[PDB]
């Protein structure tokens, strides 16, 4: 059948009653503004995306629970400047929906969370009893009007807005180009110089190669906003730990589209990342089971969160165990234990299917921080 | 830094024109706007008079006439693009003109996303209200009494996001609107009625249809008609409570109607002009049915003739119609009763210069004087030509080119001109006789390096293409010598003249780009070197590259070309080739090349500075500093070693600088921001020169010119750190005297403004408002100057006076 | 490679039926027996197909819950405090064969924790 993708999205290994949240906390640009860290969280988070927790210690449940009371907003660093707790840069991370249950003698709390915003680190203390909090000054995003809003001829202004998009789109994109940017004759670059800097042409540039991955996609699942589509660009694309930090110093979407469609035609063939040169996959096995992306970040029974990247085929593995259904992160497959059959490291599982007649019966998803994207 | 800035020639686009009885109630008038000026004319049987001339602090975008019950003549309301609003009467007492003002007030939302289709604001035929369209989504209502002198409004919301075109309607006891708007269904035409006790949309007096696709402009028939007018780019159409007529004239879908006009005042005629200069009638018959009704009953079209590519037109008097451009000349011209041999209606009686928009120029000397001779290349499509503008009141010439000529270099060895020029052709077939085709001599590129494997092969029926030139124009008759055709597909967007390594020659050479339709990124390029001698033309040799070149500099007898990312460095050797030197690679494309010594400035569409070097020992480029900052620039130059000038988006300038005794390591590799100014037009190059006399200068260390799209020319030059405090008390000293008309504060005009940000200006001086410092009156001046010090010690000449500033400001004026 | 498993039926070891022994089956080893960490702790680690050869060089005493299991239907142990340490033997060959952390070592320390609230409430020798 066809695994219906807003299930990944709802994360339902984590439970299903929890208690929602709606109101909204956004602070100004340029503020200064002192937020509590949450320790042990190793990842970087970008705003529009989702990070699942799992908590255990005492420090990491009191916290949560008075950020409740609060606004619900923590900072998540980058940390991955290299390591050492350092940071420049990182992201806040908005409490959505939380669950707190009970072991034996144990409290655990159940959380998920939003990425909402930029900021630069100021200052780092650590305070109390094992919470670091943070002084930061919220980037600004900038927004940028159109390029030919400064030479637009007056009268000219009523042929501006076109019939809707037709549902061939070869001539429709010309058109699109020729009467858009017609007041080129009046600077000194020409008209296919100013649709390189286009909002709209770089959107539809990128879009021209998500939807090869997997073909079941549609415009409505994806952002008609440039920031919105850019953010959740970002957070899907295979690349190293150093070109996320990249990303996220762009205060502009149009440069971060543009970086991202420079990205998109040099990473092909991943390979392990303790032996260097053994293939795991390539860049044509990539396709989205989820309608947040092809990588997501999921979490373990025991807390640990992985960013997992389903592929159709793998090689050079071997198989551990023996398929074991309970705490799947895709409903309907179960999970055996991959491992680099040449250094036993440890890469991802493998999904088989339960029902005899699904969307595929096979798949494997590979975590973020055991591949390196080489160059062939 | 300190800098100062101050125009030479006033703007000379017209971008909108009303008729009416403004001076007097008896006179026709003919009121022009041309960007921050306002003229005022009456038109006589001989032609037009002028009678006054005003300039505004703003960018005029809304100007209407209108006349409230018990005024004995017309009252002019008129909106700038800061959303700055007033009402302005003239008024004449002994010979003095002056305009003088009733009522302002600023009118802009605090939050809000400016509209896609751009202002928008009416009157209403009864002189009730002032509907304007500034943001999406909701519709302003000014009340207009005597009282309303702050001009307060107020917000009604729409429904629809997307409203096209709005006008009032005439005939109803109630204001009612009429207008155009797009839906995810397609366009529809509605109509509202606006209350002004309620301040809220009725229900409109008649229903909703379904109109043409493309339907853009509404026209409000007079009272004995009444109704709409509905003109789309197949179909015009009518509109009145149940009846609709409808017409698809055949020989205007050629082009888009983009103006109209009204001739008789009872709505039986209406002018029309399109996209490529065309002028049409439209007409309307009247029918009465025994019942002391007149109804309309039929529509049609006709063509007067040719003329300008209008922007704006207007009807005069007895066939004199005067058609305000953009692209090219404003034309005065009439209307026969009976067509010439050509067919035409249409005899041209006057012409206006306008040398926008300026897209390229240099600066020369043609008789090895001192005066300076500054050459344009102006206008576009068939209104293309050369502009020779000489200092002599600037003494203007004009060699009409009919082609859009882009770049210009002087060659002073061969006593000729490089002009890059493009020509539009529909699939190829011409049309029209263009000043390349027109040539002597004429040479075809031969195609080995290009095998066009790359290639979409859907020449199609009809289509246009862009075939780009290199013109060899002497420097005494202007005549065209030579024509260079570049290959297919071929775009040309560099050029320069000069000579590399020891040779003696002098020669051209050009940078292109191989587009292509489909691939968004340019992947091939050209760069050739052309020798013109003894009337000939040559190709001495081309060098295949891999991307577009985007600039080019000569670097001390080598070719510094951008090509894409990369600042590849060239050397012309002995058998006459080019040898790749050095190479930067960049996270940008280099569109902005500029040299001075060793230094690059490189820059890209962004407004990402950078700043660059040469060691020439170890033959490599290093970075020295680098500023990043999104927002839309338009050019750069080099003021000193250390001060770079460019201008960014709405209308604004910038200035960088470099610290080169830095405290540490990250201070040494940034610019600091030291100068914004709003200038209020679009620079489109800069270059190195004057026009006056050479020499024989102390409040001016290097004369840099510009050239906008509204035609406007400007002189910045660099200043002391002392008359600069001078110039900036002498500006706020002279605010308080002077009254602008729509009382519009200065420091707001100046202020350097863009979508997110406003600040005042810093480390620009306007020559403008100091150059008025001697047309007021001697108390005035006295008023101005009392209570200052300038001098060099001795009490600093006791109380500075009149007479000092008057002499100093006169030496200012000099260098222009 | 992997040893012989450990023997099953051995009649020289004298046995009994108790209350406990028969806790220790009916309710014990079917609970952990069923449970979503139980798997890897059922039959010995088959270090060939598994390739770990250095297993049993510090494993010498292999054991599991499977063993466990046929011992008490075969009526193996003589008494409860026998598989008491026999089930502490297999948490302690986790804790000792692999790092803090690892997950092995958190599902051997969950299933640890049930075994001594259930441990708690051994009935008294009938
Ligand atoms: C037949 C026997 S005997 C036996 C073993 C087997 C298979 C095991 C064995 C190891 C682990 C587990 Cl677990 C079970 C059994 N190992 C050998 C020794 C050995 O080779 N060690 C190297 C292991 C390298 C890979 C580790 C990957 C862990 C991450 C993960 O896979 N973690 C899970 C929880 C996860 O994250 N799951 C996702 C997926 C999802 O959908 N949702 C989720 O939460 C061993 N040592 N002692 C015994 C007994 N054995
Ligand atoms: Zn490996």
């Amino acid at each position: 059948i066809n695994f219906d993708t807003s299930l990944p999205t709802s994360h339902t290994y984590l439970g299903a009653d929890m208690e929602e949240f709606h109101g909204r906390t956004l602070h100004d640009d340029d503020s200064c503004q002192v937020i509590p860290v949450l320790p042990q969280v190793m990842m970087i988070l970008i705003p529009g995306q989702t990070l699942p927790l799992q908590l255990f210690h005492p420090q990491e449940v009191s916290m949560v629970r008075n950020l409740i009371q609060k606004d619900r907003t923590f900072a998540v660093l980058a940390y991955s400047n290299v390591q050492e707790r350092e940071a420049q840069f990182g992201t806040t991370a908005e409490i959505y929906a939380y669950r707190e249950e009970q072991d034996f003698g144990i409290e655990i709390v159940k959380v998920k969370a939003i990425g909402r915003q930029r900021f630069k680190v100021l200052e780092l203390r650590t305070q109390s009893d094992g919470i670091q909090q943070a002084k930061v000054q919220i980037l600004p995003e900038c927004v940028l009007p159109s390029t030919m809003s400064a030479v637009q001829l007056e009268s000219l202004n009523k042929c501006q807005i076109f019939p809707s998009k037709p549902v061939c789109s070869y001539k429709w994109w010309q058109k699109y180009q020729k009467r858009k940017f017609h007041c080129a004759n009046l600077t000194s670059w020409p008209r296919w110089l100013y649709s390189l800097y286009d909002a709209e042409t770089l959107m539809d540039r990128i879009k021209k190669q998500l939807r090869e991955w997997d073909e079941n996609l549609k415009d409505d699942s994806l952002p008609s906003n440039p920031i919105d589509f850019s953010y959740r660009v970002a957070a899907c694309l295979p690349i190293d730990d150093v070109l996320r930090i990249q990303l996220l110093k762009i205060g502009s979407a149009i440069q971060r589209l543009r970086c991202e469609l420079d990205i998109m035609n040099k990473c092909t063939s991943l390979c392990c990342k303790q032996c260097q040169e053994t293939e795991i996959t390539t860049k044509n096995e990539i396709f989205s089971l989820s309608l947040c992306g092809p990588m997501a970040a999921y979490v373990n029974p025991h807390g640990y969160v992985h960013e997992t990247l389903t592929v159709y085929k793998a090689c050079n593995l071997n198989l551990i165990g023996r398929p074991s259904t309970e705490h799947s992160w895709f409903p309907g497959y179960a999970w055996t234990v991959a491992q680099c059959k040449i250094c036993a490291s440890h890469i991802g599982w493998k999904f088989t299917a339960t029902k005899k007649d699904m969307s595929p019966q096979k798949f494997w998803g590979l975590t973020r921080s055991a591949l390196l994207p080489t160059i062939p | 830094s300190y800098n100062y800035v101050v125009t030479a020639q006033k703007p000379t686009a017209v971008n909108g024109c009303v008729t009416g009885h403004f001076t007097s109630a008896e006179d026709l008038n003919l009121l022009i706007a041309k960007n921050t000026r306002l003229e005022i004319y009456v038109v006589t049987a001989e032609g037009l008079r002028p009678v006054k001339e005003v300039g505004m602090y703003g960018k005029i975008a809304v100007m209407e006439l209108f006349r409230p019950k018990g005024e004995s003549k017309d009252l002019l309301f008129i909106l700038t693009a800061k959303y700055n609003a007033c009402i302005l009467e003239y008024k004449q007492s002994g010979e003095s003109i002056d305009i003088i003002t009733r009522a302002h007030g600023n009118v802009q939302d605090r939050i809000g996303r400016p509209s896609e289709t751009g202002i928008i604001g009416i009157i209403d035929p009864e002189c009730r209200m002032i509907g304007l369209r500034l943001y999406d989504g909701l519709f302003k209502v000014i009340p207009l009494d005597r009282d309303n002198k702050e001009l307060k409004a107020f917000n009604i919301r729409l429904e629809e996001l997307h409203v096209i075109d709005v006008k009032f309607l005439y005939g109803c006891q109630a204001p009612t609107i009429c207008f155009v708007y797009q839906d995810p269904q397609g366009r529809h035409v509605k109509t509202y009625e606006v209350s002004l006790r309620e301040k809220e949309f009725n229900k409109g007096p008649w229903k909703q249809e379904n109109v043409e696709a493309e339907a853009s402009m509404v026209i409000a028939v007079p009272e004995p008609f009444g109704g709409a007018i509905i003109i789309g780019q197949e179909s015009i159409t009518y509109h009145n409570g149940d009846k609709y007529l409808a017409i698809a004239p055949p020989i205007i879908k050629q082009s888009t109607i983009v103006c109209h006009n009204r001739v008789d005042p009872n709505g039986s005629r209406y002018l029309l002009g399109d996209m490529e200069g065309r002028l049409f009638m439209l007409l309307l018959e009247k029918e009465e049915q025994m019942d002391g009704t007149v109804t309309l009953k039929d529509l049609r079209v006709e063509l007067l003739g040719e003329t300008s590519i209008a922007e704006c037109l207007t009807y005069l008097d007895n066939g004199v119609v005067f058609v305000g451009s953009r692209l090219g000349d404003s034309q005065l011209v009439k209307l026969n009763v009976d067509s010439n041999e050509q067919g035409s209606y249409v005899v041209a009686m006057e012409t206006f210069t306008n040398l926008g928009p300026i897209v390229d120029m240099c600066v020369v000397d043609l008789e090895r004087q001192g005066q300076g001779q500054l050459v344009t290349c102006s206008g576009a499509f068939k209104e293309g030509s050369l502009r020779i503008i000489r200092n002599g009141k600037l003494h203007i010439r004009t060699v009409p080119l009919y082609e859009s000529p882009r770049k210009i270099c002087y060659q002073e060895v061969s006593q000729c001109f490089g002009v890059l020029s493009s020509r539009i052709e529909v699939q190829t077939t011409a049309l029209r006789p263009s000043a390349s085709t027109q040539a002597l001599s004429s040479s075809v590129s031969s195609s080995k390096l290009f095998s066009s494997s790359t290639a979409p092969h859907e020449t199609s029926f009809g289509e246009e293409v862009e075939v780009h030139n290199l013109l060899i124009i002497d420097q005494h008759t202007f005549e065209v010598l030579h024509a260079h055709q570049f290959l297919q597909n071929e775009y040309a967007l560099s050029l320069v003249s000069c000579k590399l390594g020891k040779d003696p020659n002098t020669y051209f050479i050009v940078g292109t780009a191989m587009v292509y339709p489909e691939e968004a990124e340019p992947k091939q390029g050209r760069i050739v070197v052309f020798q013109y001698s003894d009337g000939k033309l040559q190709t001495v040799a081309e060098k295949e590259v891999k991307g577009a070149v985007y600039s080019m500099v000569e670097f001390n007898g080598k070719l510094l070309a951008s090509i894409n990312s990369t600042v590849r460095l060239y050397e012309w050797t002995t058998e006459k080739e080019l040898r790749t030197e050095c190479n930067h690679y960049n996270n940008i494309m280099a569109l902005y090349l500029k040299t001075k010594g060793d230094f690059i400035l490189v820059g890209d569409l962004m407004r990402s500075v950078l700043l660059l070097a040469y060691k020439p020992m170890e033959g490599n480029f290093e970075e020295i500093a680098r500023d990043f900052n999104p927002n839309w620039m338009s050019a750069v130059e080099i003021l000193d070693d250390d001060n770079f000038l460019g201008a960014e988006n709405a209308f604004n300038l910038f200035v960088c600088q470099k610290d080169s005794a830095a405290t540490t390591d990250e201070e040494r590799q940034h610019l600091q921001e030291v100068g914004l100014f709003h200038l209020g037009e679009f620079v489109n190059v800069f270059c190195h020169g004057s026009l006056v006399m050479q020499n024989l200068s102390t409040p001016t260390q290097g004369s840099v010119l510009f050239g906008t799209v509204n035609g406007m020319i400007g002189l910045v030059t660099s200043l002391s750190e002392s008359w600069y405090n001078l110039l900036l008390d002498m500006q706020n000293r002279l605010n308080k005297v002077i009254k602008s008309v729509g009382k519009i504060e200065h420091s707001f005009w100046r202020s350097f403004h863009t979508e997110r940000k406003t600040e005042p200006a810093t480390g620009f001086i306007d020559g403008d408002l100091i150059e008025s410092f001697l047309d007021i009156s001697r108390p005035k001046m006295q008023e101005v100057v009392a209570n200052l010090q300038y001098d060099d010690g001795s009490g600093m000449k006791r109380e500075a006076t009149a007479d000092d500033l008057i002499k100093v400001v006169e030496e200012l004026t000099r260098i222009h | 490679m992997n040893p012989p498993p450990p023997e099953t039926s051995n009649p020289n070891k004298p046995k009994r039926q108790t209350n406990q022994l028969q806790y220790l089956l009916r309710v014990v080893l079917k609970t952990l027996w069923k449970h979503q960490f139980a798997w890897p702790f059922q039959q010995p680690v088959d270090a060939v197909k598994l390739n770990l050869p250095d297993y049993y060089k510090i494993i010498k005493t292999p054991m599991d819950m499977g063993t466990i299991k046929k011992r008490l239907e075969n009526n193996y142990y003589w008494n409860a405090q026998e598989c008491i340490q026999d089930f502490n033997t297999m948490f302690t060959n986790c804790y000792i064969y692999n790092k803090p952390g690892d997950d092995i070592v958190l599902m051997a320390e969950a299933l640890e924790k049930l075994f001594l609230q259930k441990i708690n409430e051994l009935p008294t020798e009938e």
